[PDB]
């Protein structure tokens, strides 16, 4: 492309293009508080992990 | 261009995009 040009990606590509998926950070934080829950339920260390 | 430009003179002419004073200049055309 020459120089003074830009582009976008629309649409749905709109949305991916906000985010496909921060998914694995709730994947994550949700692992994270599965963790702490069953490490009250448990009431125990790493009991849970399990 | 009665003025300014002299005899024989060469141009930077095809491609300007990349164009930007101080980048080594080659000459195809």
């Amino acid at each position: 492309l020459p120089t003074g040009v830009g582009y976008d990606w629309t649409g749905m590509s709109y949305q991916e293009r906000l985010s496909g998926n921060q998914a694995p950070s709730l994947y994550a934080i949700s692992l994270i508080v599965v963790f702490l829950c069953l490490a009250a339920l448990y009431e125990s260390w790493s009991i849970p992990f399990s | 261009v009665t003025e300014g430009l002299k005899a024989g003179d060469r141009v930077v002419i095809s491609g300007l995009q990349k164009v930007r004073p101080g980048v080594q200049v080659k000459a195809q055309e």
